[PDB]
């Protein structure tokens, strides 16, 4: 819907609906700039994360307020409601899936973008394993694993332990162990290892580096305190 | 429940 | 779009996606149910109202954050977004309008519902004039004011002066002349009176009344302390 | 910038 419109435009444009918090209009416009072809900038990056996470995150949202009253209630209204968020969240998520499959991950070759977009990519299929109950959630829930998995091992092989990315990545998984998983052992021990060979590689970082990978340790140790 | 990474 | 759904099953949706925060959603199912050709009850009203009120206040924020980049920044985009975000909330305005105008004001006979639709009929006008620039704003402007007008004189016919709904009423008409209409000294009196008259009738209320009453006295004193 | 009617 976006293809008359110049790439620089909606950047600029994603921008605005970010300040104006219209996050849908916000994604769209980043949908745009990412069927442009080209590969994508740190900024663009975020701008095209943030976008997607909001958009979802409501949907999430709204989507465990339905299923909440569902439950407690076991007419067909309830159940209706909860499906029709539900398939416009999995819509949503097939869109982002769907950007990173062509062409995003087989373009990147830096680690910074690679680690990224994989990242994504176990997120989303994480947030399709959040509502899914039918044959295909065990290979949904393995292709979420499957994604965390490759960007762990190119972020462990290629980033330094206090990276942001590398950092919200390996919260992400641990979250991804924990909720999904089944596996609270592995989330536990993988959110300690992270958090303590970040807390050793500190010393290397300026005021301002230190202040963006002390942020996401905090949240390691907020998800260590609710574990343990 | 848990925290995934934000902004 | 909503014409194969019941009543009913529509109305429950709408108090569904109320408890999702989905207002969209909510406006939408509301709009299939005045639809269906039946007054609205109090608590369908209340629906309607709340509905449209978070959808179109939304664009109304965005709105102002992007006339305020416009006017500072005063290519193309910042003015081309805006408009595209005034053109949206523009159609919500005409939406309810036209809801209200098909046929819900020249059904309600009771003042509680007349004087309802009427605030509301003056609402949606008052945020087209917030936008407005053209040849039509002063027609905009008299749209507004001759709704509010009318249901003032209802109000002040048949019902008392703790009426929630024409409490409500007095306190938007008296926004509308600070804002939209240039009379602040007009705006004062008018929010001034609807106080001091309402202090006056609260001896006669129930508890739980004196509480409906009081809150929405509160943001008239708010007005009155932010305006002298 | 003044309240108008909201719940
Ligand atoms: C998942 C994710 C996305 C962005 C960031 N981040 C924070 C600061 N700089 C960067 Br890249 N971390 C994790
Ligand atoms: C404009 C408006 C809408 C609803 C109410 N209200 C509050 C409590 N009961 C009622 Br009706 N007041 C004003
Ligand atoms: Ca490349
Ligand atoms: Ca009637």
């Amino acid at each position: 819907a976006m293809g008359s419109m110049e790439r620089a435009s909606l950047i600029q444009k994603a921008k605005l609906a970010e300040q104006a918090e219209r996050y849908e209009d916000m994604a769209a416009f980043m949908k745009g700039a990412v069927e442009k072809g080209e590969e994508l900038s740190c900024e663009e990056r975020n701008l095209l994360s943030v976008a997607y996470k909001n958009v979802v995150g409501g949907q999430r949202a709204a989507w465990r307020v339905l299923s909440s009253i569902e439950q407690k209630s076991n007419g067909p209204e309830v159940r209706e409601y909860r499906e029709k968020v539900e398939t416009e969240l999995q819509g949503v998520c097939d869109t982002v899936l769907g950007l990173l499959d062509s062409h995003l991950i087989k373009e990147a070759g830096d680690a910074e973008s690679r680690v990224f977009y994989l990242k994504m990519k176990g997120d989303y299929y994480r947030y399709l394993a959040e509502v899914a109950t039918g044959d295909d959630k065990k290979r949904i829930i393995d292709s979420a694993r499957s994604a965390y998995q490759e960007a762990m091992d190119i972020s462990k092989k290629e980033m330094p332990p206090t990276n942001p990315i590398r950092l919200g990545l390996a919260l992400n998984f641990s979250v991804f162990h924990y909720e999904i998983a089944n596996s609270p052992e592995e989330a536990i021990s993988l959110a300690k290892t992270t958090f303590d060979e970040a807390m050793a590689d500190l010393h290397t970082l300026s005021e301002d580096s230190y202040k963006d990978s002390t942020l996401i340790m905090q949240l390691l140790r907020d998800n260590l305190t609710l574990w343990t | 429940r848990p925290s995934s990474w934000r902004q």
